[PDB]
């Protein structure tokens, strides 16, 4: 996935980030979460 | 004009000025992405 900044109007499109987004065998074997505000996942909430 | 309401009940519950606002209490995660006029007490 390719970003630009936040004028960017029309024609000075060029990227400046390049994310290589993948999905991975998340876990967490030794830990456990003490605080997540909703329920559902993948929020902005979520983050913290 | 009462201070920090703190709850509802229609009828708004107004913070007890003998107690509230608590010090020991505040925000609960990193991500409070507060700038839409927001109201807070002390």
């Amino acid at each position: 996935e390719f970003f630009d900044g936040r004028d960017a109007v029309a024609g000075a499109l060029a990227p400046e980030i390049v994310l290589y987004t993948e999905n991975v065998n998340l876990e967490t074997p030794d830990s456990h979460v003490v605080y997540k505000p909703e329920t559902s996942n993948n929020s902005h909430a979520n983050l913290g | 004009k009462e201070g920090l309401q703190i709850g509802k009940d229609e009828k708004p519950i107004y913070a007890d000025k003998t107690y509230q606002p608590e010090p020991q209490v505040g925000e609960e995660s990193w991500t409070d992405t507060d700038g839409t006029n927001e109201k807070f007490g002390g």
